[PDB]
């Protein structure tokens, strides 16, 4: 899921949300995602 | 406002003053005039009450209530879509747009011919009589008392019956007080500053607040996750 | 190695607000609204007390130990390039 | 604050004062007034006593309890949202949200027409007698002396039956102490500041605290490890 | 604090009061009531005495000890787990997490309904008579005997029965004696600047001394080798 | 400390103090007082005795002597081991580590249950009545004889039986006896700075000297050549 | 060679606070919470004692050692490279 | 005597630091926007 840009919050802290807002949820910047298409695009010419 | 406002007769004023003995000629006139000065001196919204009138509007002309004191906002009935202000010259008078409004007495002076406004608009709280109703808050009544006490002291040191340094010692009190009631009514509630929080932090800055009544001004800004 | 310490009187946060929702709010907004005109405040107004009292400004628990950390690791340079010289064996020998 | 408000009646302070010959005619009446300034010139929301009811909003209009003096918030019943603030001018008026509430007298002025609406106030803790009741604290009661004497001086001073030198040293002295007291109300204990440290130290910055009524606000916040 | 309290009567600070001519009609009386001013606007927290009581909390509420001071921590019972303090504005109320408390007179109101709690707390050491009972230190004496010289005086300066100059003596005495024995209780012993720097000094920072009684809070932090 | 502290009784300072025709009432019961008094305040560690007693503890609790001033330190007697400082605040308490002490009056509370403990301490001198014994140097017995003059004095100036300048000399002259009192007694001599060098001089950091006596703490650190 | 030393009073430290717990939540928050009006400071407000008591900020116990570290340290740089000379073997030629 | 002194005021706004603030803050986001699509702003040109 984080490869396809979904963030569970529960995942990341003990949780005290379900509604699909930044004022209680977190925008995920897909940081990782780069870094693996590299690697694939590299065993693709290889 | 952290307290609210809980309202008591202008006598409630004199107990407090008469406890004094060089104030012991004091009256319930003389309690009204310097309290109308006191409340429009300090300039608190939170004294007055909030009231809201529809008036139809002859021809660039609307007569206005007779309470008002202070215009919140006037607005369009049919629409309500908010006027803002009159800063033409030349405005129903003809030669050979956005709308607006202007008051001066008892005539508002708008730029549509024929149509019917809300006025929201701040009038003094009356008692059973036709008298001002005062807050009951301990700081406004503390210093209600110490202008009383100023303007009295004030003509007692104009004709020699007072010390200046008690005109002094009475100026200086004065002028804590006034500064303790300023804030006491104009520094906001923990819901106040809710909607003081959700006006400033907006990262699409919302800036037609006026359009509407306000209504959306405090209103959280919520941003979809993507 | 801790960081600076503010030291902080809370004599103007306004009536009828607690410290907690105070600070809460001074995160989010960045501001922070006072009282100049509390009743704890009347000393230095009026004359009584130290000026000082409504002034001065926030004090620090600053300990510079910084420069002693970055002290320490210009010396450890310093040990580790003459132990390099004396074995004849280079930083750029070893790469 | 620190130390528990421990509370006792109102002639417990006029022990004190009447220690004082030139204060020996002062009575319950004066120490009931003097108070109640002194209770509101501080503001220490730890004087006062917490209380929760449901009220009913007809239309857009409630009725408010009647002892109440400070709102902490006010929530919907069914859902446990908590109001802000109404910034609207123009707010049960039709033409031709986020929920919001405002009060001015026993009267809330609400954005819902029909709902029960939960309101968490403060308000003074009274007697047997419906008289206030003041805490031990040994500081706020040397304060709330030197409150009331600094206020019987002014008035002999004004007379002419005080020193000026005596006056100033009253006047010196309840202003250091009502830093003192405001300090010892006011400064948190450690189980406050522990409060105060989950609230401060957050990785994810928790910025929706007022929408409960603050419950979560000194949690500690919980990182997992990965 | 680097000295031990060791206890003594209220009585042996009027030996050294009525060494004085001026000060020989004080009372045990007037030693009482400005003993405990003093020890409360010192707020030392040497001076009390540590208790730990276990209570029951029935539904959101609980009594508390009759000697009760200030609270220096409530937990539970069964876990040891810490309360750190309440926010909720709608606590124990119902509409249609970390656990907490709240205490206002002799009542606890905390976030557990049927729950018992040990409450560790300070109260005042008394007597053989329930009466107060004051630390034998000299700088402590000292300075409980130039606040009453300091309260006798203020009230003979106010009757014009003392110099200004030995009023402004008297104020000056005591403000040094104050801070001197403020330092002589705050600064720690060799034994508690140890558990101050093994705090202080933590390569893996602890912080989360609170939910323990600060029992590991002074315990030194070790690192293998490797 | 440079001079060695020799001990004289006290009616050594009334032939001093009765030198001066003005503190010829002057007894031996003031200079008792005043003399525990001016002790404290300087709060000079050289002029107490060391002592070294070992208590058994019964429950975390145990007796303290009765000539206890201030602990040095408290330390296990099988082990050697010194004790930090009771942080916790549910010591002894059970719900449903690093050894500490807490010590109020003449108990200590351990954190042990069933121990034997040293606890080294300090104590005042007495003589073969059972009264102090002060230092003969003629900088502790001057500044001393000027405390007693200065708090003798302050009770004639509020008599009115004192110059302001007077006065005023007693409280400059004793101002700097007690810095050069203060720092007689605490800058160290040649023996105490070579134990401080070697203790400031250090290659390897040794940074638990309080587990032991503190008696390693003055030792030479000496580095092998290689 | 040590770090700076703070010079600190707990005049301020408030009532009810042990030093220990005081200073631990400074740590975590980089906040102390203080008292200007406590009985400690009422000479300095009041006007009774010299007002550098409430002022003056902390002092520190420093020596300039580093200043006195580096010297060495650019000497024996010089005297290694004077060696290097007369010897006639460069530090060039060394490598 | 401010009444023959004193130099003359500004109505002085520092609204620049606030617009190149934001100008700094687009060449950020349009900087990330292009480190996630693997599309270098060399490999645009």
């Amino acid at each position: 899921d984080l490869l396809n840009g979904r963030l569970h919050m529960s995942d990341l802290e003990l949780v005290l949300i379900k509604a699909a807002y930044i004022p209680d949820r977190l925008q995920h910047y897909p940081i990782m995602n780069s870094k693996l298409n590299v690697l694939r695009g590299e065993e693709s010419k290889r | 406002m952290v307290n609210n406002i809980n309202w008591v007769k202008l006598p409630v004023i004199l107990d407090r003053l008469l406890r004094h003995p060089l104030l012991t000629d004091l009256n319930l006139e003389t309690a009204i005039q310097y309290t109308l000065d006191f409340i429009s001196a300090m300039g608190l919204p939170n004294v007055y009450v909030d009231k809201i009138e529809t008036i139809d509007i002859k021809e660039y002309r609307g007569e206005l209530p007779c309470d008002l004191i202070s215009i919140n906002q006037v607005r369009l009935h049919k629409n309500g879509i908010a006027l803002r202000a009159m800063t033409d010259n030349f405005n129903a008078y003809p030669t050979h747009g956005e709308p607006s409004f202007k008051t001066q007495g008892r005539v508002i002076f708008t730029s549509i011919k024929h149509e019917k406004v809300d006025i929201s608009y701040k009038a003094i709280m009356l008692d059973d009589e036709g008298l001002p109703l005062i807050p009951d808050n301990p700081i406004f009544l503390k210093t209600l008392e110490l202008y009383i006490k100023k303007e009295w002291f004030t003509i007692l040191f104009d004709m020699g019956k007072i010390s200046p340094a008690v005109l002094n010692n009475t100026q200086q009190e004065y002028a804590f007080k006034a500064g303790q009631c300023n804030n006491e009514f104009v520094i906001p509630s923990v819901s106040e500053m809710e909607a003081i929080t959700n006006m400033w932090n907006q990262l699409i800055p919302r800036v037609t607040e006026f359009r509407r009544g306000f209504k959306n001004l405090g209103d959280k800004e919520y941003i979809r996750v993507h | 190695n801790w960081g600076s310490i503010l030291e902080l009187d809370l004599s103007k946060v306004p009536k009828g607000w607690d410290v907690g929702k105070w600070m809460y709010y001074a995160r989010v907004n960045h501001i922070a609204v006072i009282d100049s005109f509390k009743e704890g405040t009347i000393g230095a107004s009026t004359g009584k007390l130290a000026g000082a009292l409504n002034n001065a400004g926030k004090g620090m628990i600053e300990t510079n130990i910084g420069n002693y950390i970055q002290q320490q690791i210009n010396l450890l340079e310093f040990i580790k390039m003459e132990m390099a010289d004396v074995a004849g064996i280079s930083k750029q020998r070893e790469g």
